[PDB]
RNA sequence: GGGUAGUUUGACUGGGGCGGUCGCCUCCUAAAGAGUAACGGAGGUGCGCAAAGGUUACCUUAGAGUGGUUGGAAAUCACUCUGUAAGUGUAAAGGCAUAAGGUAGCUUAACUGUAAGACUGACAAGUCGAACAGAUACGAAAGUAGGUCUUAGUGAUCUGGC
RNA sequence: ACUCAGUUAAACUCCGAAUGCUAUUAAAUGAUGAAUAGGAGUGAGACUAUGGGCGAUAAGGUUCAUAGUCGAGAGGGAAAC
RNA sequence: ACCUGCGAGUUAUCAUGUCUAGCAAGAUUAAAGCAUAGAAGUGCUGGAGUCGAAGCGAAAGCGAGUCUUAAAAGGGCGAUUU
């Protein structure tokens, strides 16, 4: 009931994290201020797919 | 030329020589399932190292010209 | 009617690495431990995992107050 | 009759048939020894009466450590701790006299 | 589709077979560095957690005795003695009063490029790490934060997908 | 439960040796250390003196730790061994 | 069974190490040709090719530096002392 999901820069797009996240537990739509090492600068990542 | 040694293809795709003695090589572990790995780990395997001085000589018999 | 046990893990090699009164340089590991066995004293820190290391080159020192080992570099 | 009794009561009887004139002579031997090693800063002569075969790793290294490799062997040493100590260790493989 | 052909069907094992077992973690065996066998003696495990993480600030149980509607030996509260035996997601050990225990606020460092110097080690591997640059989080600041008190929660290469 | 007295514990320790391990210095012992290069063989051990586990504080039994011997060692002694 | 004969780490090439001989930042020719000889030679001709002389990086590419990176900021592999 836990499934790889990816971080993704809000402003660029890329996969740059991944992460574990558990489902069954909330289903929301996790976001996280991460580091965007293309902008060297912190954003907003939000949850996506793998694949 | 009746009888060249054969070098290991297998083995030359994964050796490197430098240019007094050691033998440069890739890391494994960086090529599959990576959430779970730390990102200091995973830094340490994507940087390039050097195999101890025990396989040299086992090498150096599997490439004979490289 | 067979065993019902026999299972054992790898030893972890623990103890004290450097003794005291032995010359250090920089980063040394001294003592590798589950928990404060031995706790910090001056100029030396603990890992996350209760390693003991020296910050500086120096003498490793042991010493002891209200019973508890303090490990330090002088 | 039973083997393990057999050895263990012809192990007794070597070990028992020793000789007390013998053991007289290497206690008187011992005496000596202790009582030259007792001095202090004197040099002293070692003989090697007894073979390094059969002995402790330990005692054989001291011994090569002191400079007797065989029996025979001639050394003169002069007493400070350091030579006290390792006599003190080989004392019963030793003889010791004295340099005027 | 055994009509026919080419092959596979493990090892350890107080003979073999049957049975049981195969990764990793904790303790003893283990003889006071480390290491040290067995089909020796006991347990747990192929996770969980967006907080049970990070930071700042503020606090301490369990048990014995005594007094109280349910309430009795024991639920909740007050006090005396006791001073960690309580409690630390999960097994056990080593640790934890400065608490690593508990509560509350803010927050995402559960970062990027890195790394002097080491432990453990046949090799391949694994682990600790001051400190440097960028971007932050928390705090007045010094500083801390490169997940979880630490020690198991894991799988090479090749091939393929995004 | 409490008090006095007396006992058991490899997986209990309020305490704790003797040895061993590690560092420094001074003596002592003379190619025993380390590195590189070339070339192997070995990866079936056994016994004794001690500390052990298993077995039945039985076995020339099984499996670990220290040292020696045989292994690879002639000679003398333990009647042969 | 005895005795006497026969009866097992060789050859051809490649890699690498050492010894010997020679040259030297260069060393060396292979196939093949000519000449003489009839003497399956040995004296020339023949430099195509190979190994050194620069490495690093997946590569492009850059070079006593190169790569990892905004960074010689620290290291990895080099070297200035062949």
């Amino acid at each position: 009931a836990v499934e790889l999901i990816s971080l993704i820069c809000e402003e660029t797009g890329i996969r740059n994290y991944t992460t574990t996240k558990n489902r069954r537990n909330k289903q929301e739509k996790l976001e996280l201020m991460k580091y965007c090492p293309k902008l060297r600068k912190h954003t907003l990542h939000k949850e996506g797919k793998i694949k | 030329m009746a009888n060249k040694m054969k070098t290991r293809k297998s083995a030359k795709k994964r050796y490197s020589f430098t240019v007094n003695g050691k033998v440069k090589y890739k890391k494994q572990n960086l090529r599959h399932i990576l959430t779970k790995k730390s990102s200091k780990r995973k830094r340490n395997l994507r940087k390039s190292g050097n195999l101890s001085c025990f396989e040299v000589k086992r090498i150096k018999t599997l490439l004979p010209y490289g | 009617g067979s065993s019902k046990n026999g299972r054992d893990s790898i030893s972890k090699r623990l103890g004290v690495k450097r003794s005291g009164g032995q010359f250090v340089k920089a980063g040394e590991i001294i003592v590798r431990q589950r928990g404060t066995k031995f706790h910090k004293g001056k100029n030396v820190g603990l890992g996350r995992d209760y390693t003991i290391f020296a910050l500086s080159s120096g003498k490793v020192e042991f010493k002891t107050l209200k019973g508890r080992k303090y490990v330090s570099i002088v | 009759i039973k083997r393990k009794l057999r050895l263990q009561l012809k192990k007794a009887r070597f070990n028992a048939s020793r000789s007390r004139s013998k053991n007289k002579c290497f206690i008187k031997r011992m005496e000596n020894n202790r009582k030259i090693i007792s001095k202090n800063n004197i040099n002293v002569q070692v003989f090697l009466v007894r073979s390094l075969i059969g002995k402790l790793n330990k005692k054989v290294k001291v011994l090569k450590a002191l400079g007797l490799n065989k029996i025979g062997d001639k050394k003169v040493h002069f007493l400070n701790e350091s030579i006290k100590g390792m006599l003190n260790e080989t004392i019963n493989m030793i003889l010791l006299s004295e340099v005027m």
